[PDB]
This record gives structure tokens, C-alpha cells and sequence, in this order.
């Protein structure tokens, strides 16, 4: 997308990860599998959680709201009144479309802008250890195990 | 002994519009939009509206003889009119601040 | 037509029961209803864009 | 911008360009030529037609607007009419200077993206056939054809 | 946070960083102390200047508002007062919360960006001559005096 992950350099999301949006792929010589990352996930939820909560916490509740009725010669009264209730009804369904496009733009520069942050700190761990080779795919100098796979997941893995 | 960094998918056919494009399938959303209401006039907080049906206003408060049915009714949550509520004043003239006296009311 | 259900939201088509923002149904409301718009669809993305790689 | 691309490590845009918003420049044994990245060009400029769109759409055609008449004994009702018309007016004058400074931030922005998005692909399809120069040019260390540079601008390159 | 330096790759400010908000710490055998970026600190400066300015300027100032009145039989009228005057409260209360909570986030957005670019920068400068140590830091191949790490920072030391 913007930063370059959400059909980016990353071709396709996984329907392997169910457990969170980001995750590894690990293609161990003791077995394949998908496994979430907790903390990029977590943070992205959270995110979205409080994106969710500010949009309807904003949205203050519409308390009754009735008609008014006006005799022959109140004619100017009543364009008074649709005036108002056709021009705030305006306003209101113009900011809420305006802000729905706005957000969900900004949400997917969000989730890519997690993805990119998840790649480069997986990156600074694997220097000199391995190589990039599938635009996501590391490959391995030495060859090691799920243990060494969790310690890249957890954020450790100090090797050069 | 490989590891790839991805994200989510799924069979979710979910869409959103953006400022970018519109209908973009995302694996997760949800509506702020509502559009489902039961079809009934339903009692607001136990409470049930006057409804007064074939009369309006004016004939519930005149008490003219077709709206006797509506002359015991004491208390309301709010009150209801049909698109044929005609039985109002049964002999012509005038009602005097009427649109005023249903903003009392 | 006048049933024995209960609510916090009455329009005149049928009583709202929802604690969504907004609605689309009718501007004329008695109780506390979500905010009337003529809006469609107002869908917010919570989760990322959906490529299966299938 | 936002990206560090555009007025950043590449330092101007090329008036040579006019086939589209982000090319390259060879310089090749056969010659040299601008030649436009038509993908992300495209790409940019569906993204750019949407929201020009979006922006037009979201307001509806303002219909007849009749000015409104009160005598000497209902100058409150003029009062309470010029209230609804001043705030009214006030707030969409608000909106639409709001929604063009913010915009205009975000195409600037946008086009920053499109142009390290651009740069970091030619970077990962090169990789170690050639090195930085003028941060944006690329010598390579073999020596490849007009060919192999359009093999750069489809995003194929076969050698690593 | 989006740009994943401002508690992203760097895990903390420095409160011996005070001049600016960017800068460099020494480390050279000449002693350790801090010497702020300018160019980094006034193009956010100026961005936020400008943003400041905008949310105050775009306010045009609130002329006087007086309650207006209503006899016995103009309950109608009253209650159209305040509807315009409780509807345009709640459009002003929303469009202000709406603002201060976005732009408070592109304001954050903005400053890890200007982390981004200053650091990107600084590598692109030092290549081989200096290697990325303590995520933030780079550890001197060769070493050099504080004329050298002060050529660093003005945007020259074009050293492979």
C-alpha cells in the first residue's frame, strides 16, 4: 500500500495465521508452520480498538427529534425549519462519508506501516546469519532450530 | 530451516471504500450505519404511547364524540397520529394557536 | 402497528434496538437513537486488505 | 515530504520527463532517454482520479437559495434566518479550506511513497550487481542492454 | 510509532538533548556531550509553526452571541433557537475533537518520519567507514576526531 508491505514486496497475506494479522511462516528441517507475532498483532488491535471507540465516543446519542407543524401563514417559518434540518442533515452525513474514506485509508497505512516494522526488526536480528531471498523469506548461514525461530519471534536472537 | 514475514488473509469478502479506491476487500470491518428497526411502535422504557388513530389532536382535546375512546387515557411516553387522523374539530371555524398548543402538549 | 415489545429507540417506520452511531431509517425519532444520515454504507476497516493467495 | 524521496535523496525531478509522474533515466553504451515507470504511474494516478472524484461527489449541487423578507415586528426571526445562514456558510468554508490543506499535505505525501516505493524495487531487483552513486543511480557491475533496463521497468532482471 | 523510530528503533529520547529536537551524542575519545541537527529540528519547527498557525487562523473570532426571547406562544420559535443553536454546538464540539485527535497523530507521524530521514541520511554518509552498533549509534571503522563527526552532521563526509 503506502509503505510498501499489503501487496508490496510481500506478494500475499496468509490464511495460515489465524491466531493474529502478522505473523512467521518458519520452514524448519524440523517441520513447517505459521505462528503469530503477539506484540504486533496486540498493538494493532489496540490501535484499532481505540479507532473504533474515538468514531463512536465523537457520535454523542440523537434524542428525540419530532416534527414541527405550521399553519398557512407560517410558509417562511417552515422553510426556516427545513432549512435547518435538511442543512445539518447535510453536514452530518457529508463529515460521516468524508471520515470513513479518510480512516480506512489511514487504517491500511496503519497495518502496513506494522508489517514493515515487524520485517525490519526481524532483519536486524538475521545480519549476518542469513540472507533475504523471498521478499519476507530469510534463509539461514548455519541452520537453526524452532528454539532459535521463538528467540527471532520474542525479540532476541543478539547473533552477528 | 527458512523464516518469512507475512500477514493475515482469509475468506472474508468484506469491503470498505477509501479516498484511493472504492470496494477494497479487507479480511475484517464493521458497520456504524443502522438499518434494522423491529416494524412495531414498541413501549419506550415499559411504557406504551397514546395512540390516537383515527383522531388527532384537536378532537382527543375538544373530546368530540368519534375520540371518547382516547378521553380516559391519563399518561404517555409519547404521542402517535396516523395518516388518517381527520376526526379533529367535528363543527367548522378555527383553533387559536393550535400549532402552539400541540408544542405544549 | 402497537405491540407488546420494549425499547430505547422509536421511529416511525419501527423501533430501533441497536447501539450503533448512526441510522438510516427515519429522521423523525423519540427516545435515544442513533444519529439520522442518509448515508449507505458507513463501513470501517479493522482489519487489513484480504489477498488469500489462493 | 514524508517519504524523504521527493526534495530528498533524489534531489529535483527531470523536465524530460512527460510520459509520467516517476521514470528512470539509462545510461546505457546505446544512449540515454527519460522513460516513465508506467506501473506506479498509473497506479498514482487512479489513486489521485478516485479522491478528485471523492471530493466532488461528497458535495450535492446547491439548489435554489431564496433570500427571505421579515418586517419591523419580526426582526428576531431575521436574526434567528442570518444566524442559520452565517453558520451554515461558516462551517462549509471550513470544511472545504480544511479538507484542501490537509489533502494537499497527504498527495504530496502520497507521491513521496510512490517515488522510495519506486527506488526500493530497482534496489531489491539490482541487488549485488550494482551500488549507490547520486542516491537514485545505479552502476552496474556487468553492463546490460536497453533491454535489461526495460527487464528493470517490467521488474523481471534475471541475474543476481 | 508509524515510522517506527520515536520509541521504535531508537527506545528513548535523550534529556542531554535539549537545543533540538533531533540530534547527535558524541562518543569520541574527545569526550562524550550532545551537538543538536538544525536543518532537522527547523523543517519541524516550521511544520509545526505552520500547523499551529492553521488550527488558530482558520477560527475566524466568535462576534457577540446573545440569548434571544419568547413569550407563552412562541414556545415553537424557542425550540428552533435552540435546536440551531444545540446543532451547531454539537457539529463545532465534533469537528474540534475530530482535528485535535488527527492531527495530533500526523503530528507524531510527522516527527518519526524526521527521525527516519535524518538517520537514513547519516548511514548513506558513513557506508563502511562506520557500522550501526546500539540502534541509533554507529561504531567508527577507521576513527576520526570531533571535526570529522562534526562534518557528519552539516550534510557533508561523503567517505565510502
Amino acid at each position: 500500500g503506502l509503505f510498501g508491505a499489503i501487496a508490496g514486496f510481500i506478494e500475499g497475506g496468509w490464511t495460515g495465521m489465524i491466531d493474529g494479522w502478522y505473523g512467521y511462516h518458519h520452514q524448519n528441517e524440523q517441520g513447517s508452520g505459521y505462528a503469530a507475532d503477539q506484540k504486533s498483532t496486540q498493538n494493532a488491535i489496540n490501535g484499532i480498538t481505540n479507532k473504533v471507540n474515538s468514531v463512536i465516543e465523537k457520535m454523542n446519542i440523537q434524542f428525540t427529534a419530532v416534527g414541527k407543524e405550521f399553519n398557512k401563514l407560517e410558509k417562511r417559518m417552515e422553510n426556516l425549519n427545513n432549512k435547518v434540518d435538511d442543512g445539518f442533515l447535510d453536514i452530518w452525513t457529508y463529515n460521516a462519508e468524508l471520515l470513513v474514506l479518510l480512516e480506512n485509508e489511514r487504517t491500511l497505512d496503519f497495518h502496513d506501516s506494522n508489517v514493515k516494522n515487524l520485517y525490519e526488526k526481524v532483519k536486524s536480528q538475521l545480519k549476518n546469519n542469513a540472507k533475504e531471498i523471498g521478499n519476507g523469506c530469510f534463509e539461514f548461514y548455519h541452520k537453526c532450530d524452532n528454539e532459535c525461530m521463538e528467540s527471532v519471534r520474542n525479540g532476541t536472537y543478539d547473533y552477528p | 530451516d527458512t523464516i518469512c514475514i507475512g500477514y493475515h488473509a482469509n475468506n472474508s469478502t468484506d469491503t470498505v471504500d477509501t479516498v484511493l479506491e472504492k470496494n477494497v476487500t479487507v479480511t475484517h470491518s464493521v458497520n456504524l450505519l443502522e438499518d434494522s428497526h423491529n416494524g412495531k411502535l414498541c413501549r419506550l422504557k415499559g411504557i406504551a404511547p397514546l395512540q390516537l388513530g383515527k383522531c388527532n389532536i384537536a378532537g382527543w382535546l375538544l373530546g368530540n364524540p368519534e375520540c371518547d375512546p382516547l378521553l380516559p387515557v391519563r399518561s404517555w411516553s409519547y404521542i402517535v397520529e396516523t395518516p388518517n387522523s381527520e376526526n379533529g374539530i367535528c363543527y367548522p371555524g378555527d383553533f387559536i394557536d393550535y400549532e402552539e398548543l400541540r408544542e405544549q402538549l | 402497528s402497537m405491540h407488546e415489545c420494549n425499547t430505547k429507540c422509536q421511529t416511525p417506520l419501527g423501533a430501533i434496538n441497536s447501539s450503533l452511531p448512526y441510522q438510516n431509517i427515519h429522521p423523525v425519532t423519540i427516545g435515544e437513537c442513533p444519529k439520522y444520515v442518509r448515508s449507505a454504507k458507513l463501513r470501517m476497516v479493522t482489519g487489513l486488505r484480504n489477498i488469500p493467495a489462493r
